[PDB]
């Protein structure tokens, strides 16, 4: 029900929770409240989702919570345990993508050669 | 103890190296190879160097509140370039060079005004 | 022990091999364009 | 209420107190007897949305965990300079090959 | 794996060297062409 | 890792190139 | 196995291919 | 200054700490007393043969005899990985070999062209 989406790009992570959109939400992890206090500028919460930069393997890599005001922290029924080997300027590519791009490159090169040879007439 | 407060943290499976200076002061900067480069702001005392791939070096001082802190060092040489020298790689190098030279020589011979 | 940059080297060696293939084909093609064979 | 997760050697376990009812995710290598289930290799990058029922002190509660590991192994660190140089040299080389085949065709 | 990095670096150097050789061959043939 | 698979893929492509052209050469010489 | 064998076989295949290319385009 | 110098070649690691005009200079390693008499130990180097990665790394302090192991000058924190023989190409070496090969191919190819033109 309304799963979390940890979308990441390079060293930065975008983490959003669609459990209850359209309300103030402070997400606490490991028994302390980490919301919007401008703390360290690393947690950027714009409207609902809070982003982290300079992610570390040890700290801030654990549980997570979503709930609005009024309700207590010990009320929410969801918990995200994410461990992220956060890496700088990198992505995941299987062999299939490289094979596809190589085949495409060879094909387009051959097509261009044939086109030029045809134009040579 | 005395005068020695620079601890490098390790035993992490990811490629990162970082320092800890156990001093009690405000905005303790970091020296480097004898001229100051880095600067520390509060809420952190974790002046990271990046990754253990660029082979960090040099002597680092954090200005303790008495006079100074003498360095430790940094030296990381993992493998980066690792050409093997067994009876396979050098033989392959010689063979490939000879083959390429021979093919180009044949081509050039054919090229010469014929 | 990390496998982060070995993939980068294996990806760039493929680019180097494809460049070598293209340039060798080009050079052979022109050399034969000249004359003789 | 949380779902404890610990890695003994290379396996991520999920056990809270009792059997865990998988609802969507990864249900692969499991030593399911009554309590602990794991998902084999850590490097395998395991994910999934899980569940477990009331525990010793907490009856009739239901809290869910969501493992979203990212221990990338097929995972490449592209250097912008290197990739840019490779792609530009590749396109230059293919244009040069076209020029060569044109010069030969005549 | 270490052996993969070993072989990969050796082969990268080898292929760069081969491309370098083919470049001077191209230079010679194009000098012949223009003349 | 992907190096073995990539090397064998490129080798397969080059072998296909070799085979088609030797077939064409055998056609012309015959 | 080992990538060394793969690369050696690739080089042999490449030189064979270039030689056959030269012969084919010479005859044709 | 005290430029702590480490040179690693093959599987043997040697090093130097220029502070000494001639003394006992005792060595330490995570509170261990590496040296003496086996484990490599020289007057100036330590000759770390069979240098594995995980079992042998960490702090290394050069402090002469008769002094506490704390009021020494520097450390090095030697971390290294040795496969077997290998070698490390700095950009100077690769530039040198590329230039040498350029010279070789240019000379030989020009000579064979001169011969074939005849």
């Amino acid at each position: 029900q309304t799963p979390y989406k940890v979308s990441i790009s390079g060293t930065t992570v975008i983490l959003t929770c669609p459990q209850y959109p359209g309300s103030e939400i402070l997400w606490q992890h490991n028994d302390k409240n980490i919301g919007g206090d401008e703390d360290d500028k690393n947690i950027g919460s714009d409207e609902d989702h809070l982003s982290l930069k300079e992610f570390s393997e040890l700290e801030q890599s654990g549980y997570y919570v979503c709930y609005p005001r009024g309700s207590k922290p010990e009320d929410a029924n969801f918990y995200l345990y994410l461990r992220a080997r956060v890496c700088e300027n990198c992505m995941e590519m299987d062999v299939m993508s490289v094979a596809t791009i190589v085949i495409v490159d060879i094909c387009i090169t051959g097509g261009l050669l044939l086109l030029v040879y045809y134009w040579s007439k | 103890k005395g005068n020695h407060l620079v601890k490098v943290y390790d035993y992490q499976e990811d490629g990162s190296v970082l320092l800890t200076c156990d001093a009690e002061a405000k905005n303790i900067t970091w020296f480097k190879d004898g001229k100051m480069i880095g600067f520390l702001t509060e809420d952190k005392k974790k002046w990271n160097l990046g990754s253990n791939a660029k082979d960090p070096r040099g002597m680092y001082q954090c200005k303790g509140s008495q006079n100074k802190s003498k360095p430790l060092q940094v030296y990381y040489r993992m493998c980066q370039n690792c050409i093997e020298l067994n009876a396979a790689t050098i033989s392959g190098f010689l063979f490939a060079e000879i083959v390429s030279i021979f093919v180009l020589a044949v081509g050039v011979y054919f090229i010469a005004g014929q | 022990v990390h496998t982060e940059k070995v993939n980068m080297m294996s990806l760039t060696v493929l680019g180097l091999r494809i460049l070598l293939l293209k340039v060798a084909g080009f050079n052979l093609l022109m050399t034969l364009r000249l004359w003789s064979s | 209420f949380k779902i404890p997760i610990e890695e003994l050697e290379d396996r991520v376990f999920v056990n809270c107190n009792t059997s865990i009812t998988w609802v969507e995710g990864t249900v692969g290598t499991l030593l399911s007897d009554i309590t602990r289930l794991d998902l084999g290799k850590r490097i395998l990058d395991p994910r999934g949305i899980y569940r477990c029922n009331g525990t010793d002190i907490y009856k009739d509660k239901e809290s869910t965990v969501q493992v979203h590991y990212r221990m990338c192994q097929s995972c490449v660190e592209l250097d912008p300079a290197t990739v840019a140089g490779i792609i530009v040299t590749d396109v230059i080389a293919t244009l040069l090959l076209a020029l060569g085949v044109f010069c030969f065709a005549g | 794996t270490l052996l993969l990095q070993l072989t990969n670096t050796s082969a990268y150097y080898m292929y760069l060297l081969l491309l370098l050789k083919s470049v001077v061959y191209f230079a010679i043939i194009t000098c012949c062409l223009l003349r | 890792l992907l190096d073995p698979k990539l090397c064998y893929l490129l080798d397969g492509i080059l072998f296909i190139y070799g085979v088609i052209l030797t077939a064409l050469f055998l056609r012309v010489k015959f």
